[PDB]
């Protein structure tokens, strides 16, 4: 069974998430309104800089986090903030229309709806099969956010400092995973696997994120259409 | 310069 | 009478407005929604960023500004954008409410909604006046607009190199307002001088606006609600 | 830098 430190750090990093996961999608309204150039650019570049707050939220929360050095915090949010954000809209996810659905029909994103926003299937192909797999993991709350601090905690990041400190905090975790796993989810002998084959998954799509969000970054008339948070967060101007 | 992320990591 | 290149320019600036100024207001849907800490904030900077497009491509039709220096022009805009922007908005300023329609309920702005975007009276007081007074000197179209031109093309500036070639493009535009006011205005005796000491309001209002500005942008939590291009042209890092 | 503005001035 597990130990008690084990299950704190699982209710805490439950609890982080609910206190940064609105299943209410009630802020959505206040994003610039979607339109169906790039005529997606200025609603998800909102929705990105709303998801950035977030995980910044639920970083802080994690266990071990808040005592790194601020440029640790910000090396570990910078490289991994877009996997944790696809991590984190795998929720709203459906397995049968292939696409995320936030509460209403306008906040329901097909592949075409981030094709206008500067993206190309070269991403998104690999992007919708990260999720449907994902799905199909059938992740418990807690493993859901465990594999969120796994993410953020990879000691193997550019610009990461005290990898010794960090790749600790990630072992931990992993452990605590990898005990739940075993413990409470039956018929789960390989699921710990392949969630850390999920997260080498991530480091792909991330790759190939950067590379379009660079070449879009890089023209005025749409890197004008981004939010401060946004253009610190995926800049290279560390 | 990251101000914005120091910020929000207080 | 007036000559021809004096009213070719009179022309020229009345439909490089027209082809700039939306009557309609059908963008600002396309704005992150009102919301009546600095509730206001992120429409009022959507709004701002708007108007900077339009001055931008406004300016770009004033004879003469196309054949600055890229470092004028910038220094131009930058300097007036704020100015110009109160100026725009006066065609939608209301007399009796003493409030700016645009369209909707939504879009009608009270100087307590500028108060939720970070200002105080110390300015929202003298730019409710000058839009009273601008209002009651009932320009026509072709005096509003020579007024914006003129605005735009003060060589008094911070950052203007050439200010010989502004002072003679400005010079040009101002004789051909005080031509029109005498040929075409009836009871405009006494305007055109009413409209310079405009300009020296705009210059009061626009030291006040600044600032209230700094104070804003030095503040992160609120910078982040800023878009790029307000960020670049309100900004001091030229 | 004014990349905007000068981009938007073209
Ligand atoms: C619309 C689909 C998606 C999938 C991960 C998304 C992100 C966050 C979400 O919300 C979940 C959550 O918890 N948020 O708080 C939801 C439901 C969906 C996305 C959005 C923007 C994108 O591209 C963005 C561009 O790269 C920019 C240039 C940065 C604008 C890409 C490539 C994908
Ligand atoms: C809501 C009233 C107002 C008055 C000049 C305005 C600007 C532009 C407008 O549209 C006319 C037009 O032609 N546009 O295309 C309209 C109708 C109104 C304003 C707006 C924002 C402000 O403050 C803005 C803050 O200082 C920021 C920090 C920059 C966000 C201040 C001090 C005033």
């Amino acid at each position: 069974m597990l130990s008690d430190e084990q299950m704190q750090i699982i209710n805490s990093l439950v609890e982080a998430h609910h206190k940064t996961y609105d299943d209410s999608y009630s802020d959505f309204v206040r994003f610039r309104p979607p339109v169906r150039r790039l005529s997606m650019l200025p609603h998800l570049a909102d929705l990105v800089s709303y998801s950035i707050q977030k995980v910044i939220g639920f970083a802080k929360m994690i266990p071990g986090f808040r005592d790194l050095t601020a440029e640790d915090q910000i090396a570990l949010l910078k490289s991994s903030a877009i996997e944790i954000i696809m991590l984190r809209s795998n929720q709203s996810f459906s397995l049968e229309d292939m696409s995320w659905s936030c509460g209403g029909p306008d906040f329901k994103y097909c592949i075409n709806d981030v094709t206008k926003a500067g993206h190309t299937l070269e991403l998104l192909e690999p992007l919708v099969k990260f999720q449907v797999g994902l799905k199909k993991l059938k992740l418990h709350e807690e493993e859901h956010v465990l594999l969120m601090a796994i993410c953020l905690l990879s000691p193997d990041r550019p610009g990461v400092q005290d990898h010794v400190r960090i790749e600790a905090l990630q072992d931990r975790l992993c452990d605590v995973l990898q005990a739940y796993i075993r413990i409470q989810h039956p018929g789960g002998r390989l699921l710990y696997a392949k969630m850390i084959q999920k997260l080498a998954d991530l480091r792909s799509l991330n790759e190939e994120h950067s590379k379009q969000y660079r070449s879009l970054s890089f023209q005025p008339e749409h890197s004008m259409q981004l939010t401060p948070l946004v253009l610190e967060v995926f800049g290279s101007e560390v | 310069k990251h101000k914005i992320l120091h910020r929000l990591l207080q």
